[PDB]
């Protein structure tokens, strides 16, 4: 095999998120997000690995020999990494909205479209056969959602219509069934078509103009103003960690990831950007 | 003050007499509520002995077993092998945390000496053979939980998360 | 996307603006054009209507003016260069409702050509009053800056 | 821990105030707030971080050294700062009551809405999380705030009933009235919900039509007329600085913000916004 | 959101309707474009006076009233000056009973009555800051609607 | 001290005072005075900046480049400017009054309320530490008026009851027959409870119906009638002029405030409208 | 004047026989009021002997040890081991700041010479093992603040405050 | 089925014994909560008939009745004279209106016939005279409200809330 088991995860961004790429002009802004190639966020795998190695040898400092087994060396670039993860998948950007005769009145809710669930589904499908992975709720839930293709659908049916980011207006229709939450916020979550889901998701970002200031006279310095998109908090990703069979990995995986609740993704940490709470899907859905 | 124990969970049909009391106090963890077992604790670098379940120490990090630790003591009868020993309750190794403990616990282990003549190759061995899930319920989950059949209905799911979410290593041997 | 409202802009405005005959018309509607988007996205759909339907002065004559216009582009707008133009706002924002599909030409027209109706008119923009708000405001933008450009400052 | 100190910390604003994220493409005459991912008002961190860095930078220009070590270097930075901010969350904006019948009546009370507890809420779980500091307190009644979050209530009043920015009526509800202050402050705070929430916070804010005269004839120049959003007096953030040890973090933490308590954010400095009052949650609870 | 405009939508349609002739929608319109502006500098109470006062509430018109308060076919006859203060009377009272700032049985039950009808004003005393406050918007929409729909003389 | 100089004073309106606040469609006044964040009138300091700007800028034509320095350019600003005005807190708004319980018979009164000395407390509490100046008496002064917080209190009379704007009832208490009046007038200064002290204060100003009438025929234009919001004549607004260390500054503070005592505020100068005289704490107290 | 005495506030029991002038003069600095305690004083460069407990001065500024300001004299045994000074009021670390104090003070701190004869690796110790809080509430506010079992019935928050609230830094050796 | 029986507040001692039941099902429409009466009924149109007092038919808007709601059915010597009714629980002219009610209620009337052989000209009568306040509380404020004088101080409230809440018109015959 030489992948013997995986351990899906969620990505909650707690405050503003911002892993960058190769800064432009050509998307004016002038410094990204990293889209995946359907233009959604998306925390590529390099970006997941490096970023969750420093914050574990910075905090477990004994385990150094673990975490240097399982996700690789830096000095002895020699003998390969036990484990990988899989570039983060959006899973579901929080939206404004605004009510229309609905009977819970909600100032937010989660959107998704389908190419997420595709995507998501591809992941949950190909890493189903391990025997060690069956919370075939999730994959339950994201098959009766994906059925229902090519309809605004909301998976709290008392909606049934919405303004989402105060532009988008959404006729929405419930799934015929209850589906529980998958993501254990209080909040629906609501599935778009393709089309409009990506308008949603683009208005979703935010982007901010950041200048520099002379501290003598407060006055901009020439050249000293860019911008730069954020992925909002409450976002989530989804992405697993793949595991080879060795016995780094299973230490690793018994106490490495049982205390990993925290982690700091991505740049702009001064900023206060990228903090993330990871949620493993073993005990949730 | 705290005592509470370690009950193992393979298919083999010995786990039936493995105690003597079953609340003793109002101090439980390992609760279920209309999703499934929580705080469903899990023993690294130990082993099952399912020949008569027990717990033999090997020193592989690739063998476990998951078990329940609730409020009791063993048989009675026990304390020569059984491994009774404290912690504060975050020095766990804990799956499906509905919530915290009270820092502070004592543990009784089903133990054995590792009886130093067969080679311990061990072997994974999963819960499987629902007939087998069914009454290692009746004698485990429906005798120690009563709570069974009052709230808990659609008894299928909560024999579904043991069948995967309740797996361990035997010997084999 | 709202691509198509800059066409919808586009021939909106032609009809507003062949319409209002005097200049002074052009520009009390530029100056309309210019604040009542300011309004309606500070205060309200609701109340900027409200405000723009007291100033039009909604006579037999001005609403018979109003249908042809939907229909015929020979209409003029004649009465009081004030209340020409907070007619002509009027209309602006009816013919975004119409060839938008948020309020049928029937139910409208209908409802110009009656008193009974119009105050039904007024009740069922009420109750769509946020999908108009969020759908017509980069249609009001464009109307805005084609003012601002076509017409000359006062 | 991740961080050696974590000081959360308040900020009140003495005068009104208006940070930046410029003019839109939509509201080319306005000059808004800055905005957060549901539309509430806050301090995205850089500005924070610039803002008081630029203070400090005068207030303290003995310990310029201290402060370049855990804020970052400007000239030629070789390493990355040793301190964070956290984007600023409204906790708590005013609002003008017309109290219907009560205790001795008021004019004004403090709003805030259940969501942006659940923002502070998540602040102060994860730098619980990352550090050795414990805010049980807050995070106690935070929670028994966060209990009662179907409903409009009211803290350290009872108030039944009221009308809030003239234009809203609300139901209240006591919650306990064995909970003590959280702002120790005398006007009472209410936790309106967040359909209801929003509304309100959007009429405590500001705008102003600003013009500008031809000095020699008193007339307004042809394109000087802009809108601005302010902050009321009274509001109420909340922040997080967070540090990692170097021993000018403990310094800074225990020299600069023991001696750090007016500073002045955003922008329109000269016309009297921006003086604002950090409060150090450490010892206001 | 405001549902003082739709609660204002609801009693112009009563109104425009129980008024026959014309120049009693006219004169319902000149009350409506001044009453609110004098209930803003002047108070509630001033201003209530004042129109119950040019109203002529006898046992005739309070009763063309409450029916109007249900009937849908209801007419508000007497001159038009009469008629045009009492439509705002009635303006105002649906308000407060929409909004359950008076009970409707007591205004009705007061209404009806003579020996009742000071205390309706009673209340109304007790209650003036409230009212004055919350009516602004309903009234400043009943104006914007009758300066629309109705014409001048 | 992050101010070189801190200069507060007074704003006592001369003849009746109208800067605008902009028109609304929900408003009810044509022009309507400028709103604090709870209610009562204020200066915004975008308006007192303009207008002590020009007039300085044409009354002292030779420290041209002193207004410029401190007070920021017009043509080109290659620099902020180091001069800040804070916004006018309502101080005290003239009352008519009828007497009872009262010895001396007094045709008017100032009135002011608890939360604008909480506002002018404020200001003075920041400012001293902000700048090398502490204002000791003034804070003295106020505190020993805050302290009798929730009852109304007269300050220099004895007039244990009394008939505010024809309509309010109060019962005062004297505070204390040896506080000195901050206000330099003689007639007496009462402090209300909030609940009360707005509606008085609402009364207070003064609302004009103003009407156009045709050029040709002594006939009224069709549209030309409108109404007007003024404040009293000898009301007072409390403010605070703060300077950055420089040279101009000291000059600013030296002769162009020593030689500035009457400004043209807001608008209707032509009506007669704006005549202020500003008293610096300085030597007022 | 008005002295002041310092309270270190450790795990250990060194607090035994310490201070004289229980009250003496008008008031402490540190008080408690319904918001738990007030006005601590923390001394930092400084980790603690908790064997003898007396301020080692290290040099490094992240060691602290954070105690109370009590009105006392140490006990007429002193003025050798323990520090002294006259310092101006508002040179003090002081956290739950509330109030103004009398702008000078002679404070007077259980001070020992470091015994340079082997390196000092002090590391941090927060108050668990609530016994010991609930000893040492006893063994200092008994004593001190008596308002304790006589006004908060909610000793509960006078005691969560102090685990949550005194941590400071050990020599470990 | 919710049934209440609605007892007038005259200023007469005509109403001792005209009742079989005195709790009848779970709650008291008429409340009296540290504020006085509440939900207090005003029936309109009807008249008292102090000679015997019962509620004369009267066409009159002006005249009526005011009186508090309790449960049950009264003194079973009836059921030929009383107007019987079943209300839709929003029907009633309740005045300090408190909660809600359960869609449906059904009460009873002191229902008279007019006698029409004399002018029906009532006058209105008001409860002065403080000994008639006390004798009906001692006498129908208690025996239906033990409450009172068990709980409640505040006696006074609802003492001289009998003077303030209860006008009626008697038909002076």
């Amino acid at each position: 095999p030489y992948y013997a088991f995986a351990e899906p995860f969620f990505i909650h961004a707690i405050t503003h998120l911002h892993v960058g790429s190769g800064s432009s002009v050509e998307e004016e802004i002038a410094l990204p997000f990293q889209r995946d190639e359907l233009g959604y966020p998306t925390i590529y795998a390099s970006s997941l690995k490096g970023a969750i190695k420093s914050f574990l040898l910075k905090e477990f400092p004994d385990k150094r020999d673990v975490i240097y087994k399982v996700l690789g060396e830096d000095e002895n670039p020699e003998e390969a990494s036990l484990g990988t993860f899989l570039d983060a998948i959006l899973f579901a950007i929080p939206s404004r909205i605004i009510e229309i005769d609905s009977a819970k009145p909600y100032v937010w809710v989660y959107v998704t479209t389908y190419e997420l669930l595709k995507k998501v589904k591809l992941y949950l499908d190909s890493i189903s056969q391990l025997s060690n992975a069956s919370f075939s709720n999730l994959k339950n839930k994201i098959d009766t959602i994906l059925a229902k293709e090519g309809k605004n659908i909301t998976l709290d049916s008392d909606l049934k219509s919405a303004i989402l980011n105060e532009d988008f207006y959404v006729e929405l229709e419930a799934l015929n069934n209850k589906i529980p939450s998958i993501i254990n916020a209080g909040v629906p979550l609501l599935v778009l078509e393709d089309s409009i889901g990506r308008e949603v998701i683009n208005r979703s970002l935010i982007r901010v103009r950041r200048i520099r200031i002379d501290r003598d006279k407060k006055v901009v310095e020439t050249g000293g103003l860019w911008s730069e998109e954020y992925v909002p908090m409450k976002t989530i990703f989804f992405s697993v960690l793949l595991g080879k069979e060795s016995k780094e990995s299973a230490i690793f995986a018994s106490c490495i990831l049982r205390n990993l609740r925290y982690v700091i993704l991505g740049g702009k940490e001064t900023i206060g950007k990228g903090i993330v709470e990871l949620r493993w899907v073993k005990d949730v859905i | 003050s705290t005592q509470r124990e370690y009950v193992f969970i393979p298919i083999t049909n010995s786990i039936t007499i493995d105690v003597k009391i079953t609340i003793g106090g109002s101090d439980h963890i390992t609760n279920i509520d209309e999703r499934g077992i929580h705080n469903v604790l899990v023993i690294t670098g130990y082993a099952v002995d399912e020949k008569n379940g027990r717990l033999v120490p090997t020193l592989d990090p690739c063998d476990y077993v998951k078990g329940i630790l609730v409020a009791g003591t063993p048989q009675q009868a026990q304390s020569n092998d059984f491994l009774t020993l404290k912690l504060p309750a975050n020095k766990l190794y804990l799956i499906r945390k509905k919530g915290n403990i009270s820092d502070d616990l004592k543990i009784y282990i089903p133990y054995s000496s590792p009886d130093a003549r067969n080679s311990m190759k061990t072997k994974p061995v999963s819960i499987s053979d629902d007939t087998i899930v069914n009454n290692i319920i009746k004698e485990v989950f429906d005798k120690i939980y009563n709570i069974t059949q009052k709230e808990k209905v659609k008894i299928e799911k909560v024999k579904e998360d043991i069948k995967e979410l309740f797996s361990y290593y035997a010997l084999e041997q | 996307l709202y691509e198509e409202d800059y066409k919808l802009a586009l021939e909106a405005f032609k009809k507003v603006f062949n319409a209002l005959t005097h200049y002074g018309a052009k520009q009390a509607f530029r100056s309309r054009a210019r604040d009542l988007v300011e309004e309606i996205y500070n205060s309200g759909f609701i109340p900027t209507f409200f405000y723009i339907i007291s100033k039009a002065e909604l006579n037999s004559d001005s609403l018979d003016s109003l249908i042809s216009l939907f229909s015929s582009d020979n209409a003029i707008l004649r009465g009081s260069d004030e209340n020409v133009s907070y007619s002509a706002y009027l209309f602006i924002i009816l013919y975004y409702l119409i060839k938008r599909g948020i309020i049928e030409q029937k139910f409208l027209i209908q409802a110009l050509r009656c008193e009974k109706t119009r105050l039904d008119l007024i009740d069922k923009l009420y109750n769509l009053a946020p999908i108009i708000s969020a759908k017509i405001r980069t249609y009001l933008l464009a109307i805005k800056r084609l003012s601002e450009a076509l017409i000359e400052a006062r």
